[PDB]
RNA sequence: CUUACCACUUUGUGAUUCAUGACUGGGGUGAAAACAAGGUAACCGUAGGGGAACCUGCGGUUGG
RNA sequence: GUAAAGCGCACGCAGGCGGUUUGUUAAGUCAGAUGUGAAAUCCCCGGGCUCAACCUGGGAACUGCAUCUGAUACUGGCAAGCUUGAGUCUCGUAGAGGGGGGUAGAAUUCCAGGUGUAGCGGUGAAAUGCGUAGAGAUCUGGAGGAAUACCGGUGGCGAAGGCGGCCCCCUGGACGAAGACUGACGCUCAGGUGCGAAAGCGUGGGGAGCAAACAGGAUUAGAUACCCUGGUAGUCCACGCCGUAAACGAUGUCGACUUGGAGGUUGUGCCCUUGAGGCGUGGCUUCCGGAGCUAACGCGUUAAGUCGACCGCCUGGGGAGUAC
RNA sequence: UAGCUAGUAGGUGGGGUAACGGCUCACCUAGGCGACGAUCCCUAGCUGGUCUGAGAGGAUGACCAGCCACACUGGAACUGA
């Protein structure tokens, strides 16, 4: 549902270069976006779940993804966890 | 394949047996290869060949008597799930000595009969028959 | 002689069992037609009525 | 699968397992050594009892444990990669996927009126209940709720439950084509967490039809049969609870490999640059059947084949999914 | 049986002991153990061995040998290598 230009602004601002897609920074950037937005979904409805379902998916998803930059790099990661403001 | 690629290259040798393959490919690991060359030393197979650089591809040639293979079994024993380790003077003969026990060895893959006589055990890959 | 500790002992308070107890729980005992086409398939969960086992509602299954 | 046995369904921590190439280490592993592994017992060869049992000599065995030295294929570690798994991206497609928001008719009953007077009603049979006080039907408007006939399906989407009028808003997932990016980021998961038909519950409403209960008649061997006539909970909405189903494909999840034929649905490439087309090529899906497997029935590339990872489960019938 | 534990876990000093040690004490710290099963309940002497079994295993621990523990029950010490 995360338009266009809001993933080329993301991937821009976290990644490497213009059009690194698939870094864990670019990726963990878009899922937490993703995951802000639809908050503000299932705040007015709380009774949708067959989407909630799929916003469960980000949300392990993104662990995964700080899990494996934790263990892979703990400099990039710890810039990230509150370069974009994580692990709260 | 996903977590026990050397129980994917027998299933592959028996599968394509039982179907009459010519030849089987997969791909290529070095303990595959290793394995295809004890095989291929011992008559199983025909003949092997890794092409390849990033995507290596080993090519095992299967043999069959006349309309029969040559394999009976190709049994995956070390496994991950049961590593199967003995010493070389419990090595295990696969029918009665008229089939092979690969063995992972300190001094490379060998055969059972290799094993047991250069005096060293090691890790059970397959039994082949 | 007197402190410190303490086994045992007495009390209370607790837990835990043992027996037995009305009761249970009434298991009773004795006393006041159709064999998937066949008085209305075979089931599953659930809720009702009633001595129940049955029947009915609601959903479901083919193992009719 | 059906004999007992795949949790209703996911997600997921611990845990288990882990693509590929170097390097290293040397934990597992392997090898050698050494020390220890009491004696007895057991086993082998002997010896003594007239033989045997029994006794006894020597040996072997004690399948183990530790330590040292070595090996380095494999597993582990540590390091560094790689790109095939996994993911991110870019662009489109199909869809009853979901939550909301209004939306319209068919049918639905009464009223609002006339039009009409001997009927309305039903079973094994009446009857009970309506009506001549105007009863039904007609058109007329209303009221209000339920549900969306055709399309419709061998269809589709969803983890499962399950999802079907139209239209908007928010939203989820799937798939296809090339390309880019990451760089093993994976799989499975006890516990845990969440979703979960129907009935039911609780709290407020709503109540057009229906309908357990209950209320009339007749039952039948007696009737609290069956039935028909009304009919309340409920059904519907909001929130909370329940947490169960033959929740079923009675078939856990994930990956790989192994002959065919007949379809359906949805993409897409080449060439007919006519719309299909002819030839591909994906995803989903229905049905035959080969080997194989199976007790058989059957399954059969969507496996119940051949394998690998992890989980759940079973262990005669009943007692009993019961008691505590 | 899912939490358990205040000499509880550790540390400094005293003390004590043949000896190390929370062994004990004073102070300090606030730990330690536990889903690789703590705690709690139940059962049980342990081993070489024995029996059974092709084996892997099961079942046992009478005799004999080794180790433990006990000596009416519960406390306690003394003497002494």
């Amino acid at each position: 549902s995360l338009s266009t230009e809001a993933t080329a602004k993301i991937v821009s601002e976290f990644g490497r270069d213009a059009n690194d897609t698939g870094s864990t920074e670019v990726q963990v950037a878009l899922l937490t976006a993703q995951i802000n937005h639809l908050q503000g979904h299932f705040a007015e409805h709380k009774k949708d779940h067959h989407s909630r379902r799929g916003l469960l998916r980000m949300v392990s998803q993104r662990r995964k993804l700080l899990d494996y930059l934790k263990r892979k790099d703990v400099a990039r990661y710890t810039r990230l966890i509150e370069r974009l403001g994580l692990r709260r | 394949s996903m977590q026990d690629p050397i129980a994917d290259m027998l299933t592959r040798i028996r599968n394509g047996q039982a179907a009459n393959k010519a030849a089987v490919t997969m791909p290529s690991s070095k303990l595959k290869v290793a394995i295809a060359n004890v095989l291929k030393e011992e008559g199983f197979i025909e003949d092997f060949k890794v092409e390849g650089d990033t995507k290596p591809e080993l090519e095992l040639t299967l043999k069959y008597f006349q309309g029969k293979a040559v394999v009976e079994s190709i049994q995956r024993v070390s496994r991950p799930g049961l590593r199967i380790y003995k010493r070389k003077d419990e090595l295990p003969k696969v029918m009665a000595g008229l089939g092979i026990a690969v063995v992972s060895t300190s001094k490379g893959v060998m055969t059972d009969r290799a094993a047991r006589q250069a005096g060293l055990g090691g890790e059970i890959i397959c039994y082949v028959a």
